[PDB]
């Protein structure tokens, strides 16, 4: 048992009736002094270290060559000038076991935290030494955290793709299904999560070439995708992860959900494929009135109307489909389907729930397409256009496949530094650079959509940590007030940076003219409503920072109308799973799951108290399972009104909650504007 | 007043030999003398025979004649344990420790062993003599069953317990302890049913039933002595085992509501060490 | 060729009533109409009454007349499941859904019911007619047993499976599904024992046993149709239940090694949703 | 029960201790008169029938448009003039249940045997009325039977491909694996069986982009392919069938073989994928000497030498691989592997055995490539070149896949009509037409190889039937003498027809100049040896037929040298299972499995005596399981010496035979020049 592990395990040894939280600083100090300083490869100077790293195929020389060595040395000195110290053992452990560069034999540490941050900043700056120093200050202050792919792989020759979220539209044809399998394997090989929309595939029992009862439905394609994701396991260290989304009005919806039942037969079970369901307002209306609903065979609709079922407005087309004899449909119980969804989410946490009308009533790019499905983390909500993959020697009709590179603001550190605007703009610039440097060679629609849309995802983390470290209950009205003001400011400054980038580069995203940004319909609520804090306590937290007013939003609206917007999508709140430890921040905007996180690494167990946890703020670090999920829904809906994409929203349920409680939580989320529901976690 | 608690105890004691991995006994078995291995195989084979007949015949026939669905459920469960669990466990032990030829030979040996045949003849004869609606023939068979459960098994149980207590053959020993734990409750339960019938009789009839029970015990005892000497003389333990079977004979008598018949003796201390979903309502869609 | 395999499958399917919490069924039970509640109660009592005959007589009588220690053990295990597990499970479902007085009345009604009695007594009659050392009478009883396990239960199982497939009475439906899964394997196993007897017969005797089996099936089937209308007309399901009876009759025949009697039909989708190495010697390479 | 079925069941009812074989003629007559005539649609004339079939999307109008209706009427009269009668109930039942065209509801019969024959002949003639009449005479005389795909689909609008056997090379890359899955799905969608060569895939535990132990091996690709074939199961009418071949020296050979173990875990077990093993003479030599053998990692060999392991000569490169430190290899026991193959074949009949050196010591196109694997039936042996499928927007290096269209000579009918030359030449013409009219637009290598190599497979059937009906034992030396003479004549006339086609079209197959036909090495044994019957009894069977001599073979050799050859491959004896009933013949060249075949169709059991079976020839209709497999190997080796491709060779084993007997049979077949062993059938 190592000394640092012994010190960390002393956290739970209560002394004087209170946890010994100070043992974590001792634990991290001992961890460093006894493992990291010993196992760190020694270089005489930065020049020798950089030459060794570049020569040994560690660092790409393309990005480093853009700077004179004096500039690189200055950036590295800027990174080390802060004297950054990890405040807890878990943060340093996570960094030096997951992200710190290690020799090919994985026995020595080539990168410190400062070295990794400096390399990422140099990669971001793209030759701008002052920009690189600004990025170094942003990341060393831990105001902005690049996503795990960008942070880990940036500047590395062996690096994989800096983007990790991929959404693919699958067309209803064998060629398209084969291409989807190939692209899913190609993207998983790169380590990115791949989400597929199966709503266009015809249901089981549909005809292929005037041959009836030939189609196998979406479950056969799901088995193919599950096998493909299992094969492309990314060395096996992280098993291949894929998500399949199906509209609730698809015929195969019941079979689609049955793949996640434990009682399901093994020939139907899909082990490695997450499933999400897209629920239009029509289904909720049908269940509310207890009316009998119908699930439609997609190919009959496509033949009758020449357009896909999921390409149409179900709230306008459901009655026409029901009344159309040429459309094939079978009756279902919408309330029975909702209960089945709740039961499945309780048993396995699946499927993800996407409220299509909640997403598309605020979607700015409905002209390009409506948001038909989400990603593997349930927070990516963008317009997609399906591709037409034809026969060999036939030209393909490449559509738009969704992808975004992620970054997270550290709310606590952004508020402590009073640098919301600067942090947001620098994060937007870094995300734009990552997007511009991405080129996927086996996903034509992904690459085309990356070039055309320039979609980025700027999330946030440490909301609960910041609130608890400030004497604010997560469920309290003041917490929602702060979230409203902060995320309104984030949206304002991200829109301002996008417009400024469009002005500087002279280009907007493809089909920007038809977006709600161009027509000004996006800014209606911001020019009509004031989002300043309504509580004095919350308003004081923003002291020293300028909170945009309706006049500021009017000016920004005029500026956007003049110059346009560079990004079709800017904000999405991803889970931010493992990089939160490095930042010593709570995960995303969700409430903390546990006050002290007990985990076993190797054969020694480690304890991770929530950042800033102490006796004074112990009660404010309320666990999610003890929280009223209605208040969590209220907070997420408050945040979501300023996020153009979705928010990964996990439901934390007690074992005593029935399926009716889960159904009520989902119905309240739909009522409150929640776009997606990620997971049903039960204590 | 008791069947429900026996039902619960029996079902909560449910087990299968496959739960116990036996390859751990391989070395302590290899290390025993040829005499010790021979006695051990034969001892377990004698037990297998008893459980075979208790499962095939004894427990099912008593179940048939005892009134009440719950009493029948307990007796049916006990019958299943005898032949589906206990008798089979011995084959698991044999298949681990012994080559097929030695296994074949020991089963041939049970068929020709005169003491084992005599005890089976006597016990099974009484089971098959039960007459419908004749409580006296039923009592006699229940006495025989208690003597099988609480007395006759013990010349066999001694040796696995003797090894277990020395830290030898402990996986096989774990199986045997589970079997013994079952037989102890089986003997008590059948004993209580026998007492029910006995308590219905006149004093004169009771006196005859005690005579039957004691005569039967003595006859079985005398045969068990010869069986014990035949098996244990080659390992030097016959006198010790004899003390153990007398101890357990007293427990069998007590299970039948009778006074102990043999005087108390010191048993080998080694052997002592061997021991939810709800529907959505309309109001759920409004807030 | 098959007893050890069935032993394994049987013991690994072991379960207890206590494992399924029943109280949450009251949340859907309260929403059923009177006819639905009435049919459910009557079906449940029908299954209970038939299964009791199988536990008290059917399985133990077959275990008694079948030769072979391993077969007797498997049969004992099956008898145990009837008496110790299934019977307690049916009682638990009843006690959860109805008050004591309602249970007593339903059982009084079903006990007097002409169609339930006809089939119950037909089956019991064949069990009572088994003669010692007569394999023909044993075979006839095995046919009766297979018909109960694989066919007669299914007019009853239909309704709990119908609810289970709709999301109603899920706890009791889970219990029924476990029971049904046991009866399926019981039917297959007893079927193999019957085929063993059948295959030992002359061609003329075989033809005679086939005629017996088909004649018995016909009598039971015609009574099942009446039983079905009597229970299911009030809830409008009889047409679909009849398809389910024929489908299960065909399975019962296949268990007895006979051809299906009825044409293939599709089943209600709601009910479906509920449901010699030798080594080379260095000369084999030269020719 | 149908009256005809009752008449047929009277076959087994012994009368005077003899089977009532005459009851089958009554059974077929009753079947016709009571079902076929009743359910046959009525048309006033042939013109009306043709119009109805064309308009109702039953026939392809293009091929029928090449003939004036007078010529079509003449062809149909030629087919009908024969007054062909099915000799048994099973022949007519099989034809009218599998191949006879039925209305879209499958209720009425639109085609008789004459109609199907005439349509096939008109499709073959490609606008030639005299050629169409010749084809009609050939088929109605039943001297030639086109393969089931051609016979069923020729001239039909809603038809699958006329070629049903495809062989795919798979390159060691993710792009190639995904393309292989897509091509397999596309080809199974067409109804053809797909065989894939997995010997170029690197073994489990190999590095993917300088990261070690990243490869899943051939078993992961096998799972992918098995799921792909299960998905593309021909609309459920026929489960997708595929075969995977692995060289015995591949490291994954034991894992590859274990996929067919019954005890195999469901994760590794492959259910619908047939497996074959390619055994070079080196492995047999190692097993014979009991020397320790090595299985190699293909990617290490490729990196060390720049070529694939299966692209190199194992007999020469085995020692170099063993002595190369940069080549990774695993020690194995060759005799243990042989015994494992024998036990796996006894338990499941797998794997197929391909003796690589037996195939290639006589292979005429080794300059194009060695033969590396076989098809799903183990009778296709052609040179293939692996394709290089690159990233999207890059150019693919299209190689050569394998596909041949099959046809079978009816040996009994050909010998009775004394028309070996005419039948062989007409069958060659029809197979050439089928190959020319075939174009797969989703398998670039298959299409390119079909266009370049022009490979056809001309098989034979009714060998055992013809021999038994002539009082010759299948295992007798006289039977082998007849097979030698007959197949020598077949090869001679197929070569002559190929040369004539090359002269007429003025074009040979790609890379013909390097073939053994061009250099004359092919004809060495034919110009130096005589193949006329050595038995007077067999020599009499050929009376009225010219048996080519050494002078004839020299003249043919000179003719080929002057004009070349049109077909790279011409002859392959496929199993020919379904159409054997229609032809009233024994399947392929194999001995009969049972004198009378008991089948169940619905609830009615049908009895099929072996064609021509009677009391006087009962002894000659010896069942295969009772024959000496060594004599069957001798027969197949006698036949195989005149077949350029392989012969689908099934082994018929008694349950008493040990794995040693199976191994001895395999070793004798390898000794006797057998190329492939199809199935190990046990009784
Ligand atoms: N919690 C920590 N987080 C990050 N690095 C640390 C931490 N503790 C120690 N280190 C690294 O280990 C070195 C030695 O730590 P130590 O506390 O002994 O330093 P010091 O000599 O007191 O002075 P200084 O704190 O300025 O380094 C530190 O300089 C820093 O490089
Ligand atoms: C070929 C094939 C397709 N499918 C499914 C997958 C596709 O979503 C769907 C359409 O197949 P397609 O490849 O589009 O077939 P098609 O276009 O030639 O026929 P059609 O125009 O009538 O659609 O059928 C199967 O389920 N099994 C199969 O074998
Ligand atoms: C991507 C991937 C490949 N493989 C296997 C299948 C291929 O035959 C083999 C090579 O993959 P490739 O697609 O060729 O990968 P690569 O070309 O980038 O790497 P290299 O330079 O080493 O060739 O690796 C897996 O088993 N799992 C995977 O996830
Ligand atoms: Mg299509
Ligand atoms: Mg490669
Ligand atoms: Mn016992
Ligand atoms: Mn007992
Ligand atoms: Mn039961
Ligand atoms: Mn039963």
């Amino acid at each position: 048992v190592p000394k640092w592990i012994q010190l960390n395990n002393e956290i739970m040894i209560q002394k004087d009736g209170k946890f010994q939280f100070d043992k974590d600083k001792e634990a991290v100090h001992s961890y460093f002094v006894d493992y990291i300083n010993q196992n760190t490869v020694f270089f005489h100077n930065l020049k020798e270290k950089l030459d060794y790293l570049v020569e040994n195929q560690y660092y790409e020389e393309e990005f480093l060559s853009l700077y004179s060595f004096e500039d690189i040395k200055e950036v590295f000195k800027t990174a080390y000038a802060k004297k950054f110290r990890f405040p807890s053992f878990m943060s340093a452990f996570k960094f030096y076991n997951d992200y710190a560069l290690k020799t090919n034999d994985k026995k020595k540490i080539l990168e410190r935290y400062e070295d990794r941050i400096s390399i990422v900043a140099l990669f971001f700056a793209n030759g701008d030494t002052e920009k690189a120093k600004e990025y170094v200050n942003l990341m060393i202050n831990q105001e902005y955290q690049p996503s795990t792919p960008t942070f880990l792989n940036a500047g590395r020759k062996r690096r994989g793709e800096l983007v990790s979220c991929f959404l693919l539209e699958v067309n209803d044809s064998l060629n398209d299904i084969s291409r989807a399998i190939d692209i899913s394997m190609q993207l998983s090989k790169l380590g990115g999560g791949v989400s597929l929309n199966l709503s266009k595939l015809r249901a089981k029992g549909e005809a292929i070439k005037d041959v009836e009862n030939a189609t196998k439905g979406v479950v056969g394609v799901m088995k193919l995708l599950d096998n493909a994701f299992r094969y492309a396991d990314q060395m096996g260290q992280r098993q291949g992860s894929g998500a399949a989304y199906l509209n609730i009005f698809h015929r195969d919806i019941n079979d689609f959900l049955d793949t996640k039942k434990i009682s399901a037969d093994e020939d139907v079970r899909v082990k490695t494929l997450s499933i999400g369901v897209v629920i239009p307002d029509k289904f909720v209306e049908l269940a509310r009135e207890d009316k009998a609903a119908y699930v439609f065979y997609p190919h009959t609709i496509y033949k009758e109307y020449g357009q896909h079922m999921d390409e149409m407005d179900m709230n306008e087309m459901y009655d026409k489909f029901v009344d159309n004899p040429r459309v094939k449909k079978e009756k279902i119980n919408p309330r029975k389907l909702l209960e089945k969804l709740a039961m499945l989410r309780s048993e396995s946490g699946y499927p993800y729930i996407m409220f299509q009308d909640n997403v598309n009533k605020v979607h700015a790019n409905n002209h390009i397409s409506k948001v038909k499905f989400s990603n593997l983390c349930s927070e990516v909500l963008q317009a997609s256009q399906v591709s037409s993959y034809t026969d060999y020697d036939e030209e393909d009709e490449i559509g738009l496949d969704i992808s975004c590179n992620l970054g997270s603001l550290n709310i606590l550190n952004v508020m402590e530094h009073k640098s919301i605007e600067k942090t947001v703009k620098l994060a937007t610039d870094s995300l734009t650079h990552v997007s511009e440097t991405t080129d996927i060679r086996n996903a034509p629609a992904v690459r085309r959509a990356n070039k055309a849309m320039k979609s980025i995802g700027l999330g946030a983390m440490n909301l609960h940590g910041y609130l608890a470290q400030n004497g604010i209950a997560y469920e309290s009205p003041e917490a929602r007030d702060f979230a409203n003001t902060f995320f309104m400011m984030v949206n304002f400054y991200s829109i301002q940076r996008s417009a400024e980038i469009a002005k500087e580069k002279g280009e907007t995203f493809d089909q920007y003219e038809g977006s709600t940004y161009a027509t000004g319909e996006y800014f209606d609520k911001y020019v009509s409503t004031d989002f300043s804090p309504k509580y004095e306590k919350i308003a004081n937290l923003f002291e020293g920072m300028h909170i945009p007013t309706t006049e500021d939003w009017k000016k920004l609206k005029a500026f956007v109308a003049e110059h346009g917007m560079y990004h079709s999508y800017r904000l999405c709140i991803a889970p931010t799973g493992s990089i939160s430890y490095v930042q010593s921040s709570t995960a995303s905007v969700m409430p903390i799951m546990e006050r002290i996180e007990e985990r076993t690494y190797g054969n020694s167990k480690t304890y991770y108290p929530m950042p800033g946890l102490a006796s004074n703020n112990w009660f404010f670090y309320k666990e999610a399972y003890d929280m009223d999920m209605f208040k969590v829904v209220d907070m997420i809906a408050t945040i979501q009104q300023h996020i153009d994409q979705g928010i990964s929203f996990t439901l934390f349920l007690k074992d005593t909650m029935t399926t009716r409680d889960l159904n009520r939580i989902d119905l309240y989320a739909h009522h409150r504007g929640i776009k997606t529901i990620y997971y049903a976690r039960t204590k | 007043d008791f069947t429900q608690m026996f039902y619960n105890q029996n079902v909560k004691q449910f087990w299968l030999p496959e739960e116990i991995a036996l390859n751990g006994d391989l070395l302590t078995w290899k290390y025993l003398g040829k005499n010790e291995q021979d006695t051990y195989m034969k001892v377990l084979a004698g037990l297998t025979l008893l459980d075979t007949e208790q499962g095939n015949t004894g427990m099912p026939i008593v179940a048939e004649h005892v009134d009440g669905h719950q009493r029948k459920a307990v007796l049916n469960f006990m019958a299943m344990m005898e032949n589906a669990v206990h008798a089979k466990s011995y084959s698991n032990i044999f298949m681990t420790l012994a080559p097929t030829e030695t296994i074949n030979e020991v089963f041939e040996w049970v068929k020709q062993n005169k003491y084992l045949q005599k005890k089976a003849q006597m016990i099974v004869g009484l089971y098959k003599a039960i007459q419908k609606d004749d409580e006296i023939s039923l009592f006699k068979a229940m006495v025989a069953s208690v003597y099988l459960e609480s007395f006759l098994f013990y010349s066999g149980f001694y040796y696995p317990l003797y090894f277990y207590g020395q830290g030898k053959l402990m996986q096989s020993g774990e199986i045997i302890n589970l079997i013994l734990r079952d037989e102890a409750i089986h003997g008590v339960y059948v004993g209580l049913l026998a007492q029910e019938i006995y308590n219905k009789q006149t004093e004169e009839k009771k006196a005859e039933l005690r005579e039957f029970a004691i005569d039967l015990l003595n006859q079985l005892y005398e045969n068990e002595l010869e069986y014990t000497e035949d098996l244990y003389d080659q390992v030097g333990l016959s006198h010790d085992v004899k003390k153990f079977i007398r101890y357990n004979a007293n427990k069998a008598l007590m299970n039948l509501g009778f006074d102990p018949y043999f005087e108390e003796e010191d048993i080998n201390p080694i052997v002592l060490n061997g021991l939810t979903v709800e529907p959505l309502k309309d109001d759920d869609f409004y807030f």
